[PDB]
């Protein structure tokens, strides 16, 4: 395994405010250092930061940034269903919502790529979609759309498309699942994803439009009719 | 609240149990195909 210190190599750089340099965002250096430590080690299934000791690691981070850390465990685990769950097992049941939603999510992402019979990703991540916080609906909608990406699953379809129209929805999850359901149901025409999306689009307001997560839900149109 | 989130959990860990079990059949079962 590589840790992020490998590849930041700062000892070679002219170490010139080695002392009292420029005080950057901690929390955000370290929710660097976690996707940092995702990315290289994606797919090998051994880290040297979350599997030695991963609590500690994961509240280095603040906020959101232990959602996204916790994440990086499945993207470190991918493609080993089988060996994603043993690990992710001691974060899916976490004092913290946003730790169990990035377990939600690492389980998705694990899945991602690699069809089991066994479905996983649906067994998990059906019982959180509609769950009352915000944070679980997010982590939850994001892991079932990357494990189903380009399945065409009428069963994941039809559980996720009332998470659109709900009424306690943030825009944020309105865009998150029109972004799933088009990953799910890329290159499809689904007249089911289509008419939701539209649906979607016309229930809301010009003040709700000029939001920045609106915009995926074009996206999700989009990504449903490529190509 | 806390209720909810003790039932959630839970059935988690049931349908965590229940997985793993399943995935341990269907390795057993790849593997004693691959041998025959």
């Amino acid at each position: 395994p590589k840790v992020p210190d490998d590849i930041y190599k700062t000892h070679l750089e002219n170490n010139r405010f080695g002392g009292s340099g420029s005080q950057v965002d901690s929390a955000r250096m370290n929710l660097a250092s976690s996707f940092v430590n995702g990315f290289v080690n994606a797919a090998f299934g051994q880290d040297k930061l979350l599997t030695d000791d991963g609590n500690k690691w994961l509240y280095k981070n603040k906020d959101h940034g232990m959602l996204s850390a916790a994440a990086s465990l499945g993207m470190i685990l991918l493609w080993d269903v089988d060996g994603g769950l043993t690990q992710i097992d001691k974060y899916l049941y976490s004092s913290e919502d946003y730790i169990k939603s990035g377990a939600l999510l690492a389980c998705g992402i694990v899945n991602s790529g690699v069809r089991n019979e066994c479905d996983p990703a649906l067994a998990l991540l059906s019982d959180y979609v509609l769950h009352n916080s915000n944070t679980m609906r997010l982590g939850s909608i994001f892991g079932l759309g990357l494990a189903y990406a380009g399945s065409n699953r009428e069963d994941v379809l039809t559980l996720l498309l009332p998470v659109m129209g709900d009424s306690k929805s943030s825009m944020e999850v309105a865009g998150v699942t029109a972004l799933a359901c088009g990953m799910i149901a890329v290159g499809s025409c689904n007249g089911d994803v289509t008419s939701t999306i539209l649906q979607t689009i016309m229930e809301k307001s010009e003040t709700e439009l000029k939001d920045t997560y609106a915009r995926w839900l074009p996206l999700g149109l989009g990504l449903n009719h490529l190509g | 609240g806390d209720r909810l989130r003790q039932t959630e959990n839970r059935a988690t860990r049931c349908k965590v149990e229940r997985l793993q079990l399943l995935l341990q059949q269907k390795r057993l079962r790849r593997k004693a195909r691959r041998d025959a």
